[PDB]
């Protein structure tokens, strides 16, 4: 158990929570990334119908998989935004 | 399509080659029509100082003339004279092309949007008889054009008729962008929801 | 050479390598035979003048005039109008200005240099002097304005609308009582802005996916 | 008297100009500099604006809205007056207003940003949760004294 705790935020940090300034930076650098990844992702899928998966990744940049990065960079931001509405909101419900 | 027409043209006047294509003078007649009907009021200012072309040519027969002397009026925001050069473009410049003789009417609707939204944009609100005054077209003339305008909803204003005030409700705001977001988004549901379909049942 | 090349930058809006072209020319004149090179000589005087008044530079108009040999070899009612124009400025006053150029229209109708830049000059000392006027107001009455401005009621209102097309002060002018609302307020949310252009992208895309589903039909 | 001259400036507070003009007056008439004279009189003239230029920073930090028409029975001037002190002394950048002319209100204040006010709120919270926390410890404390 005392190898387990290591915070004092265990009920001090659903509450807390980090300014509003910083979840318009992470709202605004997402939204604006997303764009890009789907620019090469249009690219890309004027193919996808030609011979060979393998060569496609090499010659029009499949590499990495341009539709797993866009699906993870879409993943990390939804969730986190979820979060921060629903602390949001329990603030300003539960404290007044 | 005068959005392509607009981007290739300007290009036209910079260099010029002759051969199969219609008279020069003919060429910056058609230049000023896209311009104009396109590019709102910074961009076609830019545009038309930016062009020595045009200015070196000024006036050098009766089409070019009209289609010059509007483009002045409308940026230099001066409207009294705006209202002759409207009915003067008509005359010598729609029906003696072939290639706007289609869109003849199509033309002198769209340009009476335009002005009405720059003149729009700088007033909260005007009285109708001073916006009259300022076109240089009596009181009742001027009710009949706005309400055409209007409830198609490209002018966005209102005129309280017993006030007598013009006003103007549209949104450049936050509101103004949700607009037309949202408008695009059910768009994308209705793209992925029948081809979602189509792929599923075969 | 010389006086072109000076004409010729006042027109690109820098008027310090114009100045420096007007500075040689006047010499060239000045010390050529007389017999008609005196009067072009007295054009380039005005020419070194208006110069300095863009520059922002109103005393330096002031300096190169002296009653020792700047007035005396070369003088015109054009070098009468040059020093007038030039305390107008520094005044900041617009009605200094009119009245210079109502004795002093044969300057501007003889030389298009100076009517071109006293145009220019005007507006812009006139756009100035608004923005401070209503800087530490909002529903200001435009007869208020019009009083410490000096100009008529009319010309307030027909220079505003301009400016809110600049979009250099934005504000709404309301003709409904006479104010004139000077909102300073932030425009356009970044975040939603970028959000079309994502939208965007994904309202192309879905075309294209539609192209692989050809491959099972 | 020095000390009680310097000691109003320095604080804030709401005063008048012919209660700075009476009471200094058969004091500081004795000594020279910015005082008597024919042109010290004009350095003397001086201290209305700046007594005037006081009561409007004071004005500025308490209300953000107040009637135009009751800023000018405070500082002791006429409409004109007031409108001509607000106007130079936003131009320096000591305040910040907004003057309505109809007379509603003439609101010292340069308007927040959303941003602004959402991060104050973020502040307030993370500092509620550390007064419940602290008065808990010291509750624990309290049990083994009783």
């Amino acid at each position: 158990k005392m190898l387990m705790n290591l915070h004092k935020e265990q009920w001090q940090s659903g509450l807390k929570m980090y300014d509003y300034e910083e979840k318009e930076e992470s709202n605004l650098a997402a939204t604006k990334s997303m764009v890009k990844i789907a620019e090469q992702y249009s690219k890309r899928i004027e193919e996808e119908k030609e011979l060979t998966e393998e060569e496609l990744k090499t010659r029009y940049v499949g590499r990495q998989d341009p539709k797993k990065h866009l699906s993870e960079t879409a993943d990390e931001t939804l969730e986190n935004n979820i979060v921060s509405v629903l602390t949001a909101g329990v603030n300003s419900v539960a404290i007044k | 399509n005068f959005k392509e027409a607009a981007k290739l043209l300007v290009d036209s006047l910079a260099t010029f080659t002759s051969i199969e294509l219609t008279s020069y003078e003919s060429i910056a007649t058609y230049a000023s029509v896209t311009g104009l009907f396109t590019l709102e009021r910074t961009d076609l200012k830019s545009k038309v100082i930016d062009s020595p072309e045009l200015l070196s040519l000024i006036s050098t027969t009766a089409a070019l003339q009209s289609i010059s002397s509007l483009t002045i009026s409308l940026y230099a925001s001066d409207y009294a004279s705006y209202f002759p050069y409207l009915l003067e473009t008509y005359a010598n410049v729609l029906i003696p092309c072939k290639y706007l003789n289609r869109h003849a009417d199509f033309f002198v609707r769209e340009m009476r949007r335009k002005v009405y939204a720059q003149l729009l944009e700088s007033y909260k609100t005007l009285s109708l008889k001073s916006m009259a005054s300022a076109f240089g077209v009596s009181v009742a003339f001027l009710d009949n054009d706005l309400g055409k305008f209007i409830p198609n909803k490209q002018l966005n204003c209102v005129i309280d008729r017993v006030n007598g005030i013009v006003e103007t409700n549209r949104p450049d705001n936050k509101n103004a962008q949700y607009h037309l977001l949202v408008k695009q988004g059910d768009g994308l549901l209705t793209k992925l929801q029948k081809y979602g379909a189509a792929v599923r049942l075969t | 050479l010389d006086l072109m090349s000076g004409i010729l930058h006042c027109e690109d809006k820098d008027y310090k390598t114009a100045f420096s072209y007007f500075f040689e020319s006047f010499e060239s004149y000045h010390n050529l035979t007389t017999h008609n090179s005196y009067e072009k000589a007295c054009q380039v005087l005005k020419y070194m003048l208006l110069s300095k008044i863009m520059l922002n530079l109103i005393d330096d108009v002031k300096n190169i005039l002296n009653a020792k040999y700047t007035k005396e070899t070369y003088q015109s009612r054009g070098i009468d109008a040059m020093k007038a124009v030039a305390e107008a400025y520094n005044n900041r006053s617009l009605l200094d200005f009119n009245t210079a150029l109502k004795q002093y229209e044969k300057e501007l109708m003889g030389d298009e240099l100076t009517r071109s830049h006293f145009n220019a000059l005007y507006d812009t000392l006139l756009e100035s002097n608004l923005c401070k006027i209503i800087e530490p107001f909002e529903c200001v009455e435009i007869s208020h304005i019009s009083k410490i401005i000096g100009l008529d009621t009319q010309q307030v209102e027909g220079k505003l609308s301009q400016m809110i097309l600049d979009k250099i002060f934005y504000g709404v002018l309301d003709q409904g009582n006479g104010w004139l609302y000077v909102y300073e307020t932030p425009n356009q949310d970044a975040t939603y802005d970028s959000a079309l252009e994502l939208v965007g992208q994904l309202n192309k895309v879905v075309d294209q996916l539609f192209e692989k589903a050809s491959v099972l039909y | 008297s020095q000390e009680s001259l310097v000691k109003l400036f320095t604080t804030n507070e709401l005063m008048r100009w012919p209660i700075v003009q009476k009471t200094y007056e058969p004091v500081l008439n004795e000594d020279d500099l910015a005082f008597g004279g024919e042109a010290n009189k004009h350095h003397w003239e001086d201290l209305q604006k700046r007594v005037i230029e006081h009561n409007l920073r004071v004005i500025s930090e308490y209300y953000s809205r107040i009637t135009l028409l009751r800023l000018n029975e405070l500082l002791d001037l006429t409409e004109s007056q007031t409108e001509t002190y607000i106007s130079d002394l936003v131009n320096q950048g000591i305040i910040y207003a907004k003057v309505n002319r109809p007379a509603k209100i003439v609101n010292f204040e340069k308007p927040k940003n959303s941003s602004q006010l959402l991060n104050e709120w973020s502040h307030n919270v993370d500092e509620l949760l550390e007064h419940i926390e602290t008065i808990g410890h010291l509750i624990t404390k309290e049990e083994i004294m009783h």
